RNA sequence: GAACAGAUACUGACACAGUCCCUUU
RNA sequence: GUGUAGUAUCUGUUC
């Protein structure tokens, strides 16, 4: 009456995808996280047939996966936040062909809990600190200082626990060698339960606050408080310092907002709509994912909507100020939950359901014939979709 | 009136009589504190407390009852805060650790009960007092109250006081308060460094020397509090300190040097190197200072400077060694204790930094001094260096010189200290196999000192043998080991207890290192001499002999007859009375080994006949011995011999067998799944409401068994026990309540939270109160752990017309 | 009333929407194949002899504490997520034997008094028989 | 630990320091006070390890000569996933014993 | 006196806990569990012809005031 | 079953000689 | 042999 468990096929559903030089060389590789299986795969420009390299089962539920590199190194380190109460930092050895544990710190009970961190992972772009936040009331900050032995070390976690608060999305903000800054969609609900008149959900908006990380005094305290007028869902990182101005984007319903700390006023831009949609006119439109091709010449942001339309956001900004946000129509792809653009024109799209395709950029779409859109044009936007012209299908999974 | 008379009779009952009446009075005052009041109580307590005829016991009882009644009066101790503190402060001002710390939490609790305004109105008048003693104790009290209820509510007052110009007394009081806060909080004031930096910055330029000296010492205190980081906040303090360095001379100069030495290790390497280079001149000029306190300060500064990885090793080696070795090796300062404690620590740090070879070569030449204090000091320095760094940088000549110096120092010894023993052991262990040629000489000296002079250092020689047994084993010799063993054999008849314990420990080390079969004196002859030793009444000899007996039983259970086995068993039956926990643990272990060696019939019966002693201390030890016997033997060969014992009507035997079953289940682990059927009738009998002890023991048994069988799917047998475990929750005894809670927690991981959730759901909303409280406590206990695996087991509750209590997302159908 | 009883419990971590007990390869044995919404397909194989069962149980018990998961998740607690595992042996942990370090493989083979080739053959016999 | 209801743990976020145990607390579990199957290591918060508190026993505060571990029962019960087990209370029994020794010598 | 474990946690009940707060805490925990799991959200995505982002948005702005207004 | 006062037992692998972990104008 | 908490069982007087 005793059974034995066996497996025939492996899970193919893709939830996360992070690009980087995990082997330390100049060939980009893709790390894909399944429901409970961690897989590593790389493409080949000569042939285009993607071959799996590593596949190890984690025996757990993975909720986040990010990669980072030290300020000076050439290796990308994988940080995985799972349902457990600990954070693990991974490394890849091409010779051993196996993931090696490096550091391990525990900060609470295991399992998917409301106040246990592990959902949102925030990593500074330069790679000097990592922030892990929970759904409610719990936030943690780590400082990944390196020692003289050409290795990395982890310090004690910091305290940033705000009482009775909800978190929507956390992403790092480039500062340019000063104290790192983190931005999150802060929200309060204490007054919601204190109103027995049924007037809690209405006129209760969310805020956006910046968290500072002072390396001198080693503490985290709230600095800013910028209430919004819409209900955003997730943020977009923007390169700062030398290449472009530091800031974040605010994806919302039929609107995108650029925000910055200092003397930068808020700027809004309507979302373009397809010609004669076959949907409910009152239905809203949101964004699902984005991309960042941080080329040394210039940087452009990709986007995707519910219908599966790729845009191209270009930041037309001055040295200190910003003039307007220019949008563009790029192509149309099946709905995806996570996508990443690669070098040499390679584009990887991980569809939510069905098959996964790998497109190659043949035409850069530099000032296409179709008119563009910008925030400088007063008053909705319409555009006529066209078949796939900029991208050509070469391989499918 | 009556209340005052009540207080008087209560305090006479507390101070005089047996402890039980004191405990009864404490219980009465705790249960009735809600109506005693504060006015008359304190007006009767304080005059007696302040009297100088107060002893330690009466003071402790008074402060304990005061602490017990602090929480009983939340906001009824405010009018007499000044009268409380004027008496409390002299208690803490004494240089006693316990008294000062206890007064510390007393004042902390008093301030927590009070508020900022109350303490302000209480403690303004004494700010500008003139006496230094009351000023110091008031500053300490201010530090405690500022620690209480947070510093930020107190920082603006410190700023206001220190930003005045009336008199220097207020400024000194404020700076002293900041000093005490910094020295007591530690690293808890890191995010509030500026609140004190801007307070203390202005005081470094005043013409008065006292204020700037205290400001410099405060800066040093803040620097040592924020040792890792804080350079950015302290960057604007360097200039006044440097001007004081090149301006002042004396006590203020010492304070400024201490501050700069504490501040150096808080920054990078280049700046630290430059500042050390700048301060080299002052260090050289003050190396020849006459004052011993100045010597301590300069030694601390040198150690702090050398403790940073920013100065080149070669420059330090070529600069600081000659003058430091010329000046800091004397005897006049070595007479005072703290001076050469600090000197030893500084020399150890310097040796760790620059290296061991040069410093050891320079220092070993001083082993020829006649002074015994100098000899022990240099030996302590050498042993500390050897323990810290190692023995990987010593050549042949230094080895020979060190061995000769150690031998000469050992030739003449008079002080009764084990530091020589520790140093010799550490040095020999560090040497390893390089000490082979000098083994015969040192052993001859050891025996020569062993066999003369009333056998006073025989304990020291035995300690030497125990320490050097491992190195002598690694040196590949057996003849000298045999000589040492036989010598200890005839020298085993010493009457002295400490000497007997030491030689027994030496023999234990010998038998540990050398083979039991190859040991030159036969074991069959050692045991007859060893058995009468067990009857001595000294802790050291008993522990040593029991450990040796356990080792020889574990490793030498082949040449021993049953007669002396029974003899030593009977001896241990009464030896189990030993008060030390280690001796009892060793006795239980050796019972385990002897029961493994011999058939578990006679020893098991002997253990079972020792359950009638009417003493609680040894019954649990016998229970643990029985459990370890059953664990080391076959588990199913002891159960028939223990099940039949329960029918004895005496409660002590039943409690003992239940505890033995609990311990056996705990020790077995995952192999106890087969032995659950036999214990079910005993648990069925035990869970009946006969006595609290039986129920508690049964709950412990259930918890241990459930934890052991976790992960094997034995829910079928464990489910039946819950029906009888559950009704044991309605009791007022803390012990049984804790046992039941632990049993439920242990069963939760093994049966699943669904059963306990179903049990708790019925009584969760009972109209009564106590049942609701206990059900809510159980629900909280099950909710804290494994909260994720609860959404599926949650029931469905129908909603009203107003609110919605139905989760339609789980009703989706595909 | 006549309440039923549970004889097996397991947690795959993925939603299962199909169950069927048939034979995959011709001339095989009745196996319990299942599919999940994630996309993975697995089978359940009953044991034949008690010696194989105890050998596999010992191997799994040793590997649970000798080969911890990469993300530091308690494998026993993860499998016993909602209900304790009953009469089920995880095959993934046993199959992870091949990719282990040679030193640990030698140590576990010495502990089990078996050779690594024998362990690999014993592990692959089930896969060859039921696939 | 459990035998004294007047002792309260620090119960704060753990850091990177390692707890230490003295000679008489060698093989005792920190929480449940057991002697079987040490499995994991004990972590203590930063403020409990500073200055004079470096290298001290978690229970009695003696010199540190042995490490602090957790038994298998605590790991299974997941009671190790909590704050540092350092005892901040001074202990009434120790003070009473010290005062009694002082009075009778 | 040993009750500090149950005082430093969110959602812990007490003696005078009524039905509304318990039910709203249960709903919040259920929504958090829905968000955490991947296949439990894929089931919802397949059941109704929307995307993952829309379901996540609905869950995010459904956690504020569930089970109706308070009383 | 609320109390002002006495006596006898049981439970917590509870503890028992610590000399020092010390500290400014 | 001593001390540190808790619990249980038998008594003087009074509701
Ligand atoms: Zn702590
Ligand atoms: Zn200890
Ligand atoms: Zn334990």
């Amino acid at each position: 009456m005793f059974l034995y468990n066996l497996t025939l096929q492996r899970a193919t559903g893709i939830s996360f995808a992070i690009h980087g030089n995990f082997s330390g060389t100049k060939q980009q590789e893709i790390v894909v996280s399944r429901g409970k299986i961690l897989e590593l795969l790389r493409p080949d420009p000569n042939t285009g047939k993607v071959h799996t390299l590593l596949t190890v089962e984690v025996f757990g539920v993975i909720r986040s996966l990010m990669a980072f590199r030290l300020t000076g190194g050439t290796k990308d380190y994988i940080v995985v936040g799972s349902d457990s109460g600990r954070i693990v930092i991974l490394e890849y050895q091409p010779s051993k062909n196996m993931f090696e544990k490096i550091h391990q710190e525990t900060f609470g009970k295991s399992g998917c809990r409301r106040i246990v961190p592990g959902q949102f992972l925030a990593v500074d772009p330069k790679g000097r600190a990592v922030m892990i936040s929970a759904i409610e009331k719990q936030k943690l900050v780590y400082i990944l200082n390196r020692d003289a032995a050409a290795r990395l070390t982890i310090s004690s976690p910091l305290e940033a626990h705000k009482a009775n608060t909800l978190v929507y999305h956390v992403v790092g903000v480039d500062v340019g060698f000063e104290n790192p800054m983190f931005a999150c969609l802060e929200m309060d609900y204490e007054e919601a339960d204190n109103d027995p008149t049924g007037e809690a959900a209405a006129n209760t908006q969310q805020t956006l606050t910046f968290y500072e990380l002072d390396l001198g005094l080693n503490h985290v305290v709230r600095k800013y408080s910028e209430p919004l007028e819409e209900h955003g869902n997730f943020l977009i990182t923007v390169p700062g310092g030398s290449d472009g101005p530091s800031g974040v984007l605010i994806c919302s319903e039929n609107y995108i907002t650029y925000k910055n700390f200092g003397d930068q006023p808020d700027i809004r831009c309507p979302i373009p709509r397809r010609r004669n949609d076959l949907d409910d006119p009152e239905r809203g439109m949101i964004f699902v994912c984005s991309a960042t091709h941080k080329t040394k010449s210039m940087f452009f942001f990709l986007a995707q909507t519910e219908q599966g339309d790729i845009f191209k956001i270009t930041l037309e900004t001055d040295e200190d100020m910003v003039t307007e946000i220019r949008l563009k129509y790029f192509d149309t792809v099946p709905v995806a939950a996570a996508m990443c653009v690669l070098k040499t024109g390679f584009l990887f799209v991980a569809s939510e359901f069905g098959n996964h395709y790998l497109y190659q950029i043949a035409h850069l779409g530099d000032d296409d014939e179709e008119p563009e859109f910008s925030s400088a044009m007063p008053l909705t936007f319409f555009f006529q979709p066209r078949p796939l012209k900029n991208l050509v299908l070469v391989d499918e999974l | 009136e009556q209340k005052e008379r009540k207080i008087m009779k209560l305090l006479l009952k507390i101070k005089n009589g047996t402890p039980p009446m004191r405990k009864a009075a404490l219980r009465q005052i705790t249960d009735k504190a809600r109506e005693f009041g504060a006015g008359p109580l304190f007006n009767q307590i304080l005059p007696l407390l302040m009297s100088p005829t107060l002893e330690d016991q009466e003071r402790h009882l008074l402060v304990k009852v005061i602490d017990r009644i602090l929480y009983k009066l939340d906001d009824l101790v405010r009018p007499y805060v000044h009268k409380i503190l004027v008496v409390i402060e002299p208690l803490l001002i004494d240089e006693d650790y316990y008294a000062r710390v206890e007064g510390r939490e007393i004042i902390s609790n008093l301030a927590k009960a009070a508020g900022l305004a109350t303490m302000i109105s209480t403690m303004r008048p004494d700010i500008d007092n003139m006496d230094e003693y009351v000023r110091n104790t008031t500053a300490r009290a201010f530090a405690v109250v500022a620690s209480a209820l947070g510093i930020p509510s107190l920082l603006p007052f410190l700023k206001a006081v220190c930003k005045s110009k009336k008199s220097w007394q207020a400024r000194h009081t404020g700076i002293k308060i900041v000093q005490q806060i910094a020295i007591l909080m530690g690293c808890a004031i890191l995010p509030h460094l500026r609140s004190l930096v801007e307070i203390i910055e202005h005081g470094l330029v005043d013409e008065q020397q006292k204020v700037r000296t205290i400001s410099a010492l405060a800066i040093a205190a803040l620097a040592e509090a924020a040792t890792p980081y804080g350079i950015e906040s302290f960057d604007s303090v360097l200039k006044p300190l440097w001007k004081g360095i090149r301006q002042h001379r004396g006590k203020g100069l010492a304070a400024f040097l201490k501050a700069i030495g504490y501040l150096i290790p808080l920054m990078d390497a280049e700046y630290a190197n430059y500042y050390t280079r700048e301060v080299m001149l002052i260090l050289i000029r003050e190396f020849q200072s006459p004052d011993e306190e100045m010597k301590k300060i300069v030694l601390k500064v040198v150690k702090q400077c050398c403790g940073t990885d920013g100065v080149e090793a070669n420059y330090i080696k070529t600069e600081i060694l000659p003058p430091f070795f010329k000046h800091f090796w004397q005897h006049r300062m070595a007479l005072d204790r703290r001076n050469y404690r600090q000197l030893v620590d500084t020399t150890v740090e310097l040796a760790n930094k620059v290296g061991a070879a040069e410093i050891i070569s320079r220092i070993v030449d001083d082993l020829k001094d006649e002074a015994e204090q100098y000899r022990k000091m240099v030996m302590e320095t050498i042993e500390k260096i050897m323990g810290n760094l190692g023995a990987a940088d010593i050549d042949h000549k230094l080895e020979e010189q060190l061995i000769d110096g150690i031998l000469y120092a050992f030739q003449e010894q008079t002080t009764e200290d084990s530091v020589m023993l520790n140093g010799f052991g550490t040095v020999v262990n560090a040497l390893g196999k390089r000490v082979k040629p000098y083994l015969p000489q040192i052993c001859g000296t050891v025996l020569w000192r062993l066999n003369n002079k009333s056998a006073k250092v025989r304990q020291q020689a035995a300690d030497l043998i125990s320490r050097t047994a491992v190195v002598m084993k690694t040196c590949q010799e057996e003849k000298l080991m045999g000589h040492l063993g036989v010598v200890l054999y005839e020298y085993l008849g010493e009457e002295y207890p400490e000497v007997l314990g030491s030689i027994l420990g030496a023999l234990k080390a010998i038998v540990n290192v050398i083979g039991m079969h190859k040991m030159t004196p036969p074991i069959k002859d050692l045991l007859p001499r060893l058995t009468p030793i067990l009857k001595n009444r000294h802790e050291k000899v008993q522990e040593n002999c029991i450990d040796l007996v356990g080792r020889i039983a574990d490793r030498g259970a082949e040449y021993v007859s049953a007669r002396e086995w029974m003899r030593i068993c009977f001896e241990l039956l009464e030896l189990l009375k030993a008060h030390k926990k280690a001796i009892r643990r060793a006795t239980v272990n050796t019972f385990g080994y002897i029961a493994k060696a011999i058939g578990p019939h006679d020893v098991l019966a002997t253990l079972l006949n020792n359950l009638k002693v009417q003493e609680r201390q040894n019954r649990v030890c016998t229970t643990v011995a029985i459990a370890i016997v059953a664990e080391t033997c076959s588990p199913f060969t002891v159960l028939p011999a223990l099940m039949n014992e329960y029918r004895v009507p005496e409660l002590n035997v039943q409690n003992g067998v239940l505890k033995s079953l609990s311990f056996l289940f705990e020790y077995i682990g995952e192999m106890g799944k087969d032995y659950i059927y036999a214990v079910t009738p005993l648990l069925e009998d035990a869970l009946m409401d006969r006595d609290l002890v039986h129920r508690q023991t049964a709950s412990a048994v259930v918890q241990h068994m459930s934890l052991g069988v976790y992960g094997f799917g034995c829910e079928d047998s464990l489910n039946h026990l819950l029906n009888y475990v559950w009704p044991n929750v309605f009791e007022t005894s803390p012990h049984v309540i804790q046992a039941v809670m632990g049993a439920l927690e242990g069963l939760r991981v093994a049966i699943g939270p669904c059963r306990m959730l179903q049990y708790c759901l019925q009584g969760l909303f009972h109209p009564a109160r106590k049942v609701r409280d206990v059900y809510w406590k159980i629900y909280n206990s099950i909710y804290i752990g494994s909260q994720d695996a609860l959404i599926a087991h949650y029931p469905r509750i129908y909603n009203d017309d107003k609110n919605t209590y139905i989760r339609y997302e789980l009703d989706y159908i595909l | 009333s006549q309440k039923a009883e549970v004889i097996m419990n397991y947690h795959v971590g993925e939603t299962v929407l199909s169950l069927q007990k048939t034979t995959l390869i011709p001339g095989g044995s009745e196996s319990l194949v299942y599919t999940t919404l994630s996309g993975g397909i697995g089978i359940l194989v009953p044991f034949t002899s008690h010696e194989d069962h105890d050998f596999f149980q010992h191997v799994e018990m040793h590997l649970r504490s000798e080969h911890p998961p990469l993300c530091g998740r308690d494998h026993l607690s993860f499998r016993s997520y909602y209900f304790p595992v009953k009469n089920v042996i995880d095959g993934d942990l046993c199959e992870q034997f091949n990719s282990m370090e040679p030193n640990k493989q030698k140590n576990v083979s010495e502990e089990l008094d078996r050779t690594p080739p024998e362990v690999s053959k014993k592990l692959e016999d089930i896969r060859t028989r039921y696939a | 630990a459990k035998h004294h209801p007047d002792l309260i743990f620090c119960r704060k976020q753990a850091g990177v320091a390692i707890g230490r145990l003295c000679e008489k607390c060698d093989g005792k579990c920190v929480i449940c006070d057991s002697y079987v199957r040490p499995c994991t290591l004990v972590r203590i918060c930063d403020e409990c390890n500073y200055g004079s508190y470096q290298g001290r026993c978690v229970i009695c505060g003696g010199p540190g000569v042995s490490d602090a571990y957790y038994c298998k029962e605590c790991t299974i019960q997941e009671k190790d996933r909590d704050g540092c087990p350092k005892i901040v209370n001074l202990g009434s029994s120790k003070t009473d014993l010290f005062y009694e020794r002082k009075k009778y010598g | 006196q040993l009750e500090h474990l149950q005082s430093k946690y969110i959602g812990t009940g007490h003696a005078d806990t009524t039905k509304w707060e318990w039910l709203v805490n249960q709903h919040r925990d259920s929504y958090c569990s829905y968000m955490g799991h991947f296949d439990l959200l894929n089931y919802f995505a397949i059941a109704e012809n929307e995307s993952k982002a829309r379901v996540r948005f609905n869950l995010m702005e459904k956690m504020l005031q569930p089970c109706g207004p308070p009383a």
